[PDB]
């Protein structure tokens, strides 16, 4: 259920910022997108490893 | 622009394709890009609404307004990949598996 | 003719130095096991990223894009004494070749000459430098592996679109290969020379070496990529609906109204041709935030509203999200 | 011993490696 | 003056200056900078590198572009600072420790 937050994003749907977004001006926002999933994945990751 | 939830109007003049089945494509329907295998829609509702959401928020219903038929969107072939050795000392014959 | 290549396509990624460490590099490299051309006939090559060139005597090099004086072009010539490397453009011939008394071959920098040893050669042309790699290994391609050495870079900043070859006179037998960018382990020596590389792109076990930094495995499961079906086709469906939205009336509008006393205008159930607005003059306008303005026919949605006012001149970068 | 002998030829900026006490 | 057509060719001086040993200061090694002592090493390049690397990925030997000798990167002494004291009860002298 988390995956499939804005996290503050233009858009939630991964290929629709593909194709309504500028692809060089789509550095950022999915930049953020994978910075908070990365985020996410390691506090998984620590609370699974405890 | 707007992109409030609702059935898309107003976009280009480009054609539309013949409708597949069984197979994991690209699909665009009123705006809405998604991967996977289409297959016929087991599933009902009243006859009011465009596409819904999962436990996932991802898209598992359409109804496209030139043929009033419900399909299903599923997830095609996925998962990781996994190899069975030997000692490359002693041999280099391998396996495949998927899981 | 058809000729699998073994082993070559092996070149130094860059000028550092490596105490037998493995290391990973993702550039243009030529994949093993990939067959190459074996010309015999006396024509035009096409070029890729990344070629890789081979000879068993036969000297000379054209490049170019369109092998015209109306495009930049590249052309060098070492016959037995110097090298000469000329950009310009010059009338190139059909099939042109060597004579040694006559040459009729139709800035420049001068170097050493490049000269049982095989003449092997790797063009490589990115970010407006063209490197140059060669060796020769004294032993029909070689058996055995053998790592190149890089020579000078000249920043000519132009495009390569194809190449062809010359032949010199005192048909003939020359290898063309192609690159395709990929991942590849290279293991160095204490002397610092590469003497083992392994592909991991052609098979399971070459990707179980490929994640694990050595050529040595132990027995076990060990987790590499995953297995995925890529999309064959491409399914687009539109509504279906065709009545001519008409932007012509709120953009060539024969009035405006006031900044302040702004008209709203709903435009719905019709189809949005975005092919009227390039005819409206030259434009101060046209860069979009939030959207893509060269990608305005895949994305399909509704609620489309437009109004129209006047703005001084200096004040137009004013109409923007964020400045007040 | 040699026991320990041989259990030890057998087994194997800004950043600073404490020895042990 | 044209620009905006090709990569740089032509540029200006650079004013380099002599060479020092035994000691740990910053260099620009044709676009390498960091801190380490200029050490004599025993190593052999070829004759078209420029610099080395480590496990670590960082600069440990160099080429210097006037000679061609080579040359090593180790950085000089650091470490954190410990104390030794018996307490503000008991005594005031102390011991300082360098790790
Ligand atoms: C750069 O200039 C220096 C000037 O000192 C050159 O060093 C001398 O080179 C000559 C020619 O081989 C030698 O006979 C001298 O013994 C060198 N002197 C010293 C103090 O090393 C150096 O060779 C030049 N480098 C290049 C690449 O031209
Ligand atoms: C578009 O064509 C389909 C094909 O049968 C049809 O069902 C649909 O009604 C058409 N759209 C309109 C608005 O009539
Ligand atoms: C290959 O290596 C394994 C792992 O050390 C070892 O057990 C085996 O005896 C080796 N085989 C040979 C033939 O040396
Ligand atoms: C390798 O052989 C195949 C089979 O004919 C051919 O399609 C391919 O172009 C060849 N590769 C070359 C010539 O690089
Ligand atoms: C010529 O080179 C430029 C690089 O600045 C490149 O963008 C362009 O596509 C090239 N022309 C052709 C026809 O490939
Ligand atoms: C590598 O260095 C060693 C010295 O440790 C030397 O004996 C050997 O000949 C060198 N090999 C090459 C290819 O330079």
């Amino acid at each position: 259920k988390q995956l499939s937050s804005k996290f503050g994003a233009i858009s939630s749907v991964l290929n629709d910022i593909l194709s309504r977004l500028d692809p060089p001006e789509a550095e950022v926002q999915i930049d953020r997108l994978i910075t908070g999933r990365l985020q996410s994945l390691q506090t998984y990751v620590t609370q699974q490893l405890i | 622009f707007e992109l409030l939830h609702a059935p898309a109007t107003v976009c280009g003049p480009k054609k539309s394709t013949n409708l597949v089945k069984n197979k994991c494509v690209n699909f665009n329907f009123n705006g809405l890009t998604g991967t996977g295998v289409l297959t016929e829609s087991n599933k009902k509702f009243l006859p009011f609404q465009q596409f819904g959401r999962d436990i996932a928020d991802t898209t598992d219903a359409v109804r496209d307004p030139q043929t009033l038929e419900i399909l299903d969107i599923t997830p095609c072939s996925f998962g990781g990949v996994s190899v069975i050795t030997p000692g490359t000392n002693t041999s280099n014959q391998v396996a495949v598996l998927y899981q | 003719s058809y000729t699998n290549s073994f082993t070559r396509g092996v070149y130094y990624p860059d000028k550092v130095f490596r105490s037998s460490v493995l290391h990973s590099t993702q550039d243009l490299f030529l994949p093993f096991f990939s067959n190459v051309t074996w010309f015999h006939a006396i024509p035009v090559l096409p070029f890729n990223d990344g070629v890789y060139f081979a000879s068993t005597i036969i000297r000379g090099w054209i490049f170019g894009t369109t092998l015209d004086s109306k495009t930049q072009s590249l052309l060098i010539v070492n016959n037995a004494t110097n090298v000469v490397i000329k950009v310009c453009e010059f009338q190139f011939c059909n099939d042109p070749f060597l004579d040694e008394s006559e040459f009729r071959v139709y800035f420049e920098y001068v170097s050493q000459p490049f000269l049982k040893n095989l003449r092997e050669f790797v063009f490589k042309n990115i970010d407006g430098y063209f490197k140059i790699y060669s060796k020769h290994t004294p032993i029909d391609l070689p058996q055995g592996f053998s790592a190149l050495e890089p020579l000078v870079d000249l920043p000519i900043g132009i495009n390569i679109t194809r190449f062809q070859t010359l032949l010199a006179l005192h048909a003939a037998a020359y290898y063309v290969g192609y690159l395709q960018p990929r991942t590849f382990l290279l293991k160095y020596n204490e002397n610092g020379t590469i003497t083992d590389a392994v592909d991991c792109a052609l098979d399971p076990l070459s990707e179980t070496k490929c994640t694990l930094k050595s050529f040595t495995v132990e027995k076990g499961i060990y987790q590499t990529s995953n297995f995925r079906v890529q999309p064959t086709e491409s399914i687009v469906r539109f509504p279906n609906i065709t009545n001519l939205c008409p932007f012509d009336e709120v953009f060539n509008a024969t009035r405006f109204a006031s900044v302040y006393a702004w008209n709203r205008k709903r435009i719905s159930n019709c189809v949005a041709d975005y092919s009227v607005l390039y005819n409206f003059a030259p434009f101060f306008a046209f860069k979009c935030y939030g959207v893509s303005p060269t990608k305005l026919n895949d994305l399909c949605f509704t609620n489309v509203y437009a109004d129209s006012f006047v703005i001084r001149g200096n004040e137009v970068s004013q109409i923007a999200p964020g400045q007040t | 011993s040699p026991i320990e002998d041989l259990l030890f030829n057998k087994v194997t900026n800004g950043l600073t490696v404490l020895p042990p006490l």
